[PDB]
RNA sequence: GGCUCAGGACAACGGUUGCACCCCCCGCGGCGGUCCUAGCCGGACACCGCUGGCAACCCGGCGCCAAGACGUGCGCGCAAGGGCGGGCGCCCGGGCGAGCAGCGUGACGCAGCGACGGCCCGCCCGGGCUUCCGGGGCAUCACCCGGUCGGCGCGGUCGCGGCGCGCCGAGGGCCCGACGCCUGGCGGAGAAUCAGGGUUCGACUCCGGAGAGCGGGCCUGCGAGACGGCCCGCACAUCCAAGGACGGCAGCAGGCGCGGAACUUGCCCAAUGCGCGGCGCGCGAGGCAGCGACGGGGAGCGCGCGAGCGAGGCGGGCCCACAGCCCCCGCCGCGGAGCCGAGGGCAAGCUGGUGCCAGCAGCCGCGGUAAUUCCAGCUCGGCGAGCGUCGCGCG
């Protein structure tokens, strides 16, 4: 047993969706501590290094991140491993380039490009209400991020509407049957639809059963399913409407492509 | 050093299981603390240094207390003459052990000097007109390095007055 | 060897100097006698007499130093914590077992280190200056080619004014922002319940 | 981080639950009210100067001086713990599946923050334990356990618990194989073999566990019962100007011994990451080269009646942290096959020797004068830069 944390990372252990190189190295970046967890993130260094090319080794990255040429939720990050996860901000000023992360339909990260108007806010998923000290009520998010004072009628899995300026809550939408939705864990990461039905089963998960633009109908548990509006996303989303195709039409378009 | 871990010990069906790692420091235990009352002598208390920076402060002398009266709501701070009574051993009577549960003799003087003046409890009166009050210990002494409790009534002051009574 | 060389120094002139001694029987009124212990200078007849000293330390002959406590004529071994005498630490709590001499002195000893406390109207072959000046604020202000002198410390200046008293503005404004948005949001559930800490005084 | 697999067989480990019995550094987001000289407090030590001890290791005495160090500390009440505060068959908000959090109030106590302001809370990684199922062999081991099984009470612990102690009762496990003994016993993801069903192995790449000569103990720290941290006993070992002092390569190279059996005492952080920190440092992690018939893949010792082309050397490029190496470009141009066998299984036959001798032979067998099987020549067959022999596993 390790006497203590751990501080490294194996390449062939990282996360499949990171899509690293089996003979890149036998190490691969360490996430730090932050708004997101190991398994629910992935590293600036990747998104600006693998992805965007703007750098080609760690030393530039360095450099770019401690020139603060990178602004996360309007906040300049010089860490290379600052964790990057869903429903963020991305915004270079230098090339006027600004994305929020969402995730693709195979189950990976990607970039969508966004305009000026709604880069002033972020939707956040709210999982825990409790009291803290002197007994005044406190709620928190899947961004590690908490308020005082909510009012009452929000409730937990619900979503918030919240200014980058201010974390001031300006509007929050209802869990309710008949609502849009954005899965974001498992088998169908990626994936819209609307509601359909909710089961429970006492002490247990809770099961949602959603159905997609197309008719087809899928399941998960309550625990990553995210809301983004009311039937109609209130962001801007990927090119495609959330639709996951079959093996024939991945194989039809590849050939297309080649 | 001392342990509190499974391994040494055997199972369910009485066998012998065999040591497989050196002793941890999670599993690890202290010398008790054994409070003793008063009756260079004075309130002493020592400090611990536990796991993850924690403090924890343990009693080795002490004379005074906080107690209570539920039914008449009263509470003062009051001498602790001696122990009279112990479940579990009286070789803790003997020495005048402070832990949880013991039966003490306080003093009646901060109750006295307000009572014997309003109805209440027969027996509480007759304690206050006399030298001590029957009253049992809340706290865990050795782990918070205080000695807090309530003054008994009714069945269980009974029960402890029977009990004592023939000595 | 047989000799002991007898170090002094004065707090006064800060001046120091050392001797050798031949015998031991001269000695004798030595002998028995502790460190902080008065150490008439009659033995020492060559114009230390009349003069007292006062015995601070030494070595014995193998060069292990002299403890405080151990009231003994020999070397003993014991446990040195960190921070204590003759005892260099290389962890933050890292221990050693060492030898040291016993306080007491005896015909062992190959060094002796002594002081001078009170002394005779005849002067001595053994004025105290300084090499370095004080630095901080209090002690200057109770005190009165290239020009080096030292830089100042605990002195006020207006950036340190500055700064306190935005600290001040900036904790006041907290506080209140914090006090008025309880207010409104107290005023507001007038149709729920509520419990919080009051504040007393 | 790296090395190894000694120990250990309802354990570890693998899948699946829980903490309404828990602790948690950095980082992120919040919050920030502190009982009774504040234009800024006090004293030290380090390095350093003088003076010295001893072979070495080691340190002594005096002396002015610095802090985002140490100590005290200005300030709007606030740590831990404790007493009282709900119901009338059950069910039908802060939160729950679940009377759990918070608060008020009667008493104790002044913990933490504060001479350039953070105690505190949530999340995250991590750890601890814990439910359920799986988890080597021997019956020439059949009965075993006695804090062993439960209850009550206290102590201690981050914390639940026979974890420890006092009292009480008796209990628990077993042919659906207990207990005991053995193991040249780390486990899993996996590997070898090949119709289908399966058998054997699983040091070693990734995850987890355990250890640093054997056995124990402890400080610092959020975190270690840590050994490139200290203390002791035991077994070895070293230096001594003989009084004393000192050590732990199952880290990288190297050496002795052992065995059937296994490489350079090389260069560099440029790449992938780690620690510190702003325009970088360091890393035997890691990379590059050297040896290398464990081994795997791709070409070649000619085609043709004359031309062509390799390997090889000389120079230039490219690549490289520097050098190689592959590859490109001009000049001159080394063409090399062995290991088994020829009675059958099993594809492949001519003379000379020797004479149940010498020898061959996995089995049957040959050899006591043609020896189709030994020893040589010729010839021929198999595979091929590989071939044959020995032991193990699968078939
Ligand atoms: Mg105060
Ligand atoms: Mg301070
Ligand atoms: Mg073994
Ligand atoms: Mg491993
Ligand atoms: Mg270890
Ligand atoms: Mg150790
Ligand atoms: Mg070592
Ligand atoms: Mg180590």
């Amino acid at each position: 047993m390790a006497r203590g944390v751990r501080k490294h990372l194996k390449r062939l252990n990282a996360p499949k969706h990171w899509l690293l190189d089996k003979m890149g190295g036998i190490w691969a970046p360490r996430p730090t501590n932050g708004p997101h967890g190991l398994r629910e993130c992935i590293p600036l260094i990747l998104i600006l290094r693998n992805r965007l090319h703007y750098a080609n080794t760690y030393a530039e990255t360095s450099m770019i991140l401690q020139d603060k040429n990178v602004l996360i939720d309007g906040k300049p990050r010089t860490d290379p491993t600052f964790p990057v996860g869903f429903m963020d901000v991305f915004e270079i000023p230098k090339v006027h380039k600004t994305f929020r992360v969402l995730y693709d339909v195979k189950g990976r990260f990607t970039l969508v490009p966004i305009q000026s108007n709604e880069a002033g806010f972020k939707l956040c998923r709210v999982q825990k209400i409790f009291l803290g000290d002197k007994g005044m009520p406190y709620l928190s998010t899947h961004d590690a991020r908490t308020i005082r004072f909510p009012h009452p009628d929000i409730k937990t899995n619900d979503t918030i509407k919240i200014n980058l300026k201010t974390g001031k809550i300006d509007e929050w939408y209802k869990f309710d049957i008949g609502k849009i939705v954005m899965v974001t864990g498992g088998r169908n990461c990626g994936r819209i639809g609307t509601i359909q039905a909710i089961d429970k089963h006492m002490g247990s998960y809770t099961m949602i059963r959603m159905k997609d633009t197309e008719g087809t109908e899928f399941l998960t548990r309550l625990c990553n399913v995210f809301v983004i509006g009311n039937d109609s996303p209130a962001v801007a989303i990927p090119t495609t409407k959330g639709i996951r195709p079959d093996i024939i039409k991945n194989r039809e378009l590849r050939l297309r492509s080649i | 050093g001392i342990t509190h871990d499974k391994m040494y010990k055997r199972s369910k069906t009485g066998a012998v299981q065999g040591k497989w790692h050196k002793k941890r420091k999670y599993n690890l235990g202290r010398q008790p603390a054994n409070t003793k009352l008063i009756v260079n002598e004075g309130q002493k208390i020592s400090t611990i240094r536990c796991r993850g920076g924690n403090i924890k402060r343990r009693a080795l002398r002490l004379s005074h207390g906080s107690f209570a009266w539920g039914s008449a709501d009263i509470s003062h701070k009051a001498r602790i003459l001696q122990v009279v009574y112990n479940s579990t051993s009286n070789e803790l009577v003997r020495t005048n052990t402070l832990v949880k549960g013991c039966v003490v003799q306080i003093d009646s003087a901060p109750f006295k000097s307000a009572l014997s003046n309003d109805t209440l409890d027969k027996e509480i009166l007759d304690q206050i007109r006399g030298d001590h009050i029957l009253a049992r210990i809340s706290s865990r002494p050795g782990q918070v390095g205080t000695a807090d409790g309530y003054i008994l009534e009714g069945p269980e002051l009974l029960f402890y007055q029977k009990k004592l009574a023939p000595k | 060897g047989s000799f002991c060389k007898v170090n002094i120094s004065n707090p006064v002139t800060g001046a120091n100097k050392s001797l050798m001694i031949e015998d031991f029987r001269k000695s004798q009124t030595i002998h028995g006698l502790r460190m902080a212990s008065e150490f008439d200078g009659a033995a020492l007849g060559e114009e230390y007499a009349g003069c007292t000293f006062r015995i601070t330390g030494g070595n014995d002959a193998q060069g292990f130093p002299m403890y405080q406590g151990v009231l003994k004529s020999q070397r003993a071994r014991l446990l040195l914590r960190q921070g204590a005498k003759c005892y260099l630490h290389r962890r933050n709590g890292e221990r050693k077992r060492k030898s040291i001499r016993g306080c007491i002195v005896g015909p062992d000893l190959h060094a002796l280190s002594v002081v001078l406390v009170d002394a005779g109207d005849k002067t001595l072959p053994g004025v105290v200056p300084k090499r370095l000046v004080p630095k901080r604020a209090s002690k200057i202000r109770r005190l009165f080619k290239k020009l080096k002198y030292p830089k100042v410390q605990r002195v006020v200046t207006d950036e340190k004014y500055a700064r306190k008293q935005r600290v001040i503005a900036e904790k006041k404004e907290i506080m209140r922002k914090s006090l008025q948005q309880l207010e409104e949001y107290k005023a507001l559930l007038s149709r729920m319940g509520k419990q919080h800490n009051i504040r007393i005084y």
